[PDB]
RNA sequence: UAAAGUUGCUGCAGUUAAAAAGCUCGUAGUUGGAUCUUCUCGGCCGAAGCGUUUACUUUGAAAAAA
């Protein structure tokens, strides 16, 4: 069945923005994935999108500025230590100068820079460059 | 057109594409064509709509003089309907015609006798006109083309929907591209009809040529 | 692009596609530039100027070039509003 | 199409769709009243009745199920509600 | 797709946006709470009374005029019925097809259509006994099984 | 008529009390005014300096104003001259439960005093006549929210005007930019 | 031991190179849709510092040397 909604709502993204689409169906939405995708969108990587409030759950149309050039999620949610998340940029970022980490922690859903600005751990949700 | 109105459809126009079946499309739609029609009638035929192949039409003129060098344009043509039309369109304006065969490697192969560079092509029909299309994937040669409803837009930059079945629709679809680039380059006329007509730009088959002789 | 210093180190800034907003690379050669020839307002001659539009040669080959351009076109006011 | 505004679309668009596809699913399905001509009381019926509801004041049947739509009778006058 | 079947068919109702009672439902929600009622004392299961009040009462949905469900409503009127009514349609439908194979011994897809069955009945029936709505003693077996219709 | 949460009125409330009242002495609908009483109001500036009345009502008996609701903003318009009134039914919003807290509520919190439903409530009866047909959430780039809330089109007739006066009161009692427009497939 | 991404958690493979059970049910296992903004009053005006739980994250204490 549909198990972590926020994989199938980046999955949808990456395949729109390979594509080439102006615009991106996603469904359902969630609280997870609008915090992922306004912390996409304060980064200038989405611009703009808008919640269809359906009565049963929403569905997401993401504009789509020809910037991303993958986005993608973790699965399980490892937990990520502030010590930890240098591997983890390693590991999933192309690049020390441009790309980010997203994680749920307990101020928030952030990327990694803001974690580390705010001296606190979480858990590892997803990335985008 | 840029909704300007001294560039707006006129009737003569009009009434020139319905006498030559301009609007009348194929019985199949390619789903990159479907923009450019109105509806389908009831004996499967799909019209096109015809302010849409006008702005089509202009926007191409646009293209071709941008273009300072009118020998870097060249008109190109496999069917036998549209040759006489393109050389008339490249005595008009200036372009280069191919009528008949289209050698490969006219674009890529640089030691060959008959190799030309253009920087813009125009074909007749996409289906008839592939190997220029294909070639013009390797040396940068944005193309416009004179499609119909069903014919593939691969490598078709301008797509002009109209009919290229028809030898009418054909000509007149050539001298009206011809017409509009000598109006913006400033030539010819725009408020009084240009001196050549549309059936110059026409096909005549043997049959019609032994009847009319 | 820039370094610490600020001057600019790279050796071209490449196009982008003005249908995607994708680098065109420099082997890509079925891309195309077209340039629109910009009409007056009034007359309805070439003035001169033009708009320039970008496509690269994987939105051609997928058909999508005259759409886009069409787009382009009409976002830019050569194509009246239909 | 590579730019498909999703927002917005035709309405005959999302009246060609699947119920479930739509922007917002809505059914398509209707209620109507029937009158019949010897008695002077509304009945409301569900266009995709699954069953055979009767006319209390009339010995014809209002309806007969069907695989979709349920299959109004002559000589009696149907509206369809909102 | 289906829990045991290959197919995976979208055909289900279609709910609309809004939640509110029809213009032209003049039933107030007492009325519709006694027809629930009385169709309950016809014996007719809460699917069915939906429907009949679909089909012939001009209700779309009860849960928009009384603002509750119709087994909620029967639960709180106490005529509910002693086991769901789902749970109830996946015994009988077992106690028919053990009824037939009863005397078509040699019908092994019946045999297999049967063991699909009773293991919706054992999955309805867990998730019943998790929620409390069935005594957690509650056990189908193949010897009471057409007592309990 | 009004009672409060602090049960004292003030000058506005008080007015309000009284052209209720005197609705009840001579008009035609003194038969549902005799059993209806409201709790609170305030005055508001919806845009520069237009002004509009917020009706508090008690929630059982909300749904005793709707049908009663046209007449009555009728005649209070007619009172107030050209100053809005819109009945919002009064509802309390539990706070949502922390790590932190006190033990003064041993009940779970229903999901009807949550800000979510109670919000949606409030644009619910914020306006009777016109019901929405759909609403959709709008992200800016910089992160703000725009709530764009469809009404009826065959109903778009008697409330073009009272638009921008839902505006101001959501964004008073709720803190929310809301626009308002009418599609045409309902 | 690295090379071995030839043990693959990071990170391999399974149509034809080695490889998906003949098929289905099913328990344990694994995974799981949306949704919820100090109180006995108190040492210059006189103290709340979990008065519903875990995981997680951050801190502190405690933790041989070599």
């Amino acid at each position: 069945v549909r198990m972590n909604v926020l994989a199938d709502a980046l999955k949808s993204i990456n395949n729109a923005e390979k594509r080439g689409k102006r615009q991106v169906l996603i469904r359902p939405c969630s609280k997870v994935i609008v915090r992922f995708l306004t912390v996409m969108m304060k980064h200038g990587y989405i611009g703009e999108f808008e919640i269809i409030d359906d009565h049963r759950a929403g569905k997401i149309v993401v504009n789509l500025t020809g910037r991303l050039n993958k986005c993608g999620v973790i699965s399980p949610r490892f937990d990520v230590q502030l010590k930890d998340l240098e591997k983890w940029q390693n590991n999933l970022l192309p690049s020390r100068q441009f790309g980010f980490i997203v994680l749920t922690t307990s101020a928030g859903i952030m990327d990694h820079e803001e974690a580390r600005r705010k001296h606190t751990g979480g858990k590892i949700l997803g990335f985008f460059f | 057109s840029g909704a300007l109105d001294v560039l707006q459809m006129k009737e003569e126009d009009v009434l020139k594409f319905l006498a030559a079946g301009t609007h009348l499309g194929g019985t199949n739609l390619d789903f990159q064509m479907e923009q450019y029609i109105y509806k389908r009638k009831s004996d499967g035929i799909y019209i096109i709509n015809l302010k849409r192949t006008w702005e089509k039409l202009l926007l191409a003129a646009r293209a071709i003089v941008a273009i300072e060098n009118p020998a870097d344009v060249s008109v190109i043509s496999s069917r036998n309907t549209g040759q006489r039309a393109v050389l008339k369109f490249a005595a008009a304006t200036g372009a280069t015609p191919i009528a008949g065969r289209f050698t490969p490697g006219t674009f890529t192969n640089q030691i060959q006798a008959a190799f030309r560079e253009p920087r813009l092509l125009v074909v007749t029909d996409p289906r008839a006109d592939h190997q220029p299309l294909t070639e013009a994937s390797y040396v940068n040669l944005p193309t416009i083309a004179l499609c119909n409803t069903d014919s593939p837009l691969r490598y078709v930059d301008i797509a002009i929907p109209c009919n290229n079945k028809g030898a009418h629709s054909v000509g007149l679809m050539w001298w009206m591209l011809a017409r509009e680039v000598l109006r913006m380059r400033g030539t010819i006329s725009r408020e009084h009809p240009w001196e050549v007509m549309p059936d110059l730009y026409f096909y005549r088959d043997p049959e019609e040529i032994e009847k009319e002789e | 692009m820039q370094n610490d210093a600020g001057e600019f180190v790279d050796l071209y800034v490449p196009r982008k596609c003005s249908a995607s907003n994708r680098i065109i690379g420099a082997k890509d050669h079925a891309s195309i530039q077209m340039n629109v020839a910009e009409v007056d307002k009034v007359t309805g001659r070439f003035n001169g100027q033009f708009k320039t539009y970008a496509i690269c040669g994987a939105i051609r080959r997928m058909g999508e070039s005259d759409d886009s351009i069409l787009r382009l076109a009409k976002a830019d006011g050569i194509v009246s509003k239909n | 199409p590579l730019a498909k505004d999703l927002l917005h679309p035709s309405p005959e668009e999302e009246k060609r769709k699947h119920k479930k596809k739509r922007l917002v699913q809505s059914p398509n399905s209707y209620f109507m009243d029937v009158k019949c001509p010897g008695c002077y009381k509304i009945t409301t019926v569900f266009s995709h009745a699954q069953t055979v509801v009767l006319c209390v004041g009339c010995s014809t049947v209002l309806c007969q199920p069907t695989g979709g739509k349920a299959r109004l009778t002559e000589g009696c006058s149907f509206r369809r509600k909102q | 797709g289906r829990m045991h079947a290959p197919g995976k068919g979208l055909s289900q109702s279609a709910l609309p946006y809004r939640r509110s009672v029809p213009t032209w439902l003049k039933l107030t929600s007492d009325d519709v709470k006694e027809q629930i009622y009385k169709l309950a004392k016809k014996g007719l299961t809460p699917s069915q009374i939906g429907v009949i009040l679909r089909d012939s009462h001009g209700v779309a949905q009860v849960r928009f005029v009384t603002g509750n469900k119709i087994l909620r409503i029967l639960k709180s009127k106490g005529l509910a019925p002693d086991l769901p009514e789902d749970l109830y349609h996946l015994i009988k439908k077992a106690v028919a097809v053990r009824k037939h194979l009863e005397r078509n011994r040699k019908d092994k897809d019946a045999k297999f259509r049967l063991i699909l069955i009773e293991s919706r009945i054992h999955r309805l029936a867990r998730y019943y006994k998790t929620k409390r709505v069935l005594p957690p003693n509650w056990k189908y077996e193949s010897s009471t099984a057409s007592a309990l219709v | 008529i009004v009672k409060p949460n602090g049960e004292k009125p003030d000058e506005f409330e008080s007015g309000i009390s009284q052209a209720l009242l005197e609705l009840e002495m001579n008009s035609d609908l003194k038969a549902q005014l005799r059993e209806l009483n409201i709790t609170a109001a305030k005055e508001i500036e919806v845009g520069g300096g237009r002004k509009a009345i917020i009706i508090f009502v008690p929630v059982p008996q909300l749904k005793s104003f709707q049908k009663i609701q046209v007449r009555l903003v009728r005649e209070l318009e007619k009172k107030f001259s050209g100053k809005h009134v819109v009945f919002i039914a009064q509802r309390r919003i539990l706070p949502k439960p922390t790590r932190k807290s006190r033990t003064k509520n041993k009940q779970k919190r229903p999901r009807s005093r949550t800000l979510t439903a109670v919000h949606d409530a409030i644009l619910e009866d914020l306006v009777f006549p016109s019901e929405i047909v759909g609403k959709r959430i709008r992200v800016k780039l910089d992160g703000s929210r725009l709530i764009k809330v469809h009404l009826d089109k065959a109903q778009q007739n008697n409330v073009e005007h009272k638009v921008e006066t839902f505006s101001g009161v959501y964004k008073k009692l709720t803190g929310k930019d809301v626009n308002f427009e009418f599609p045409e497939f309902q």
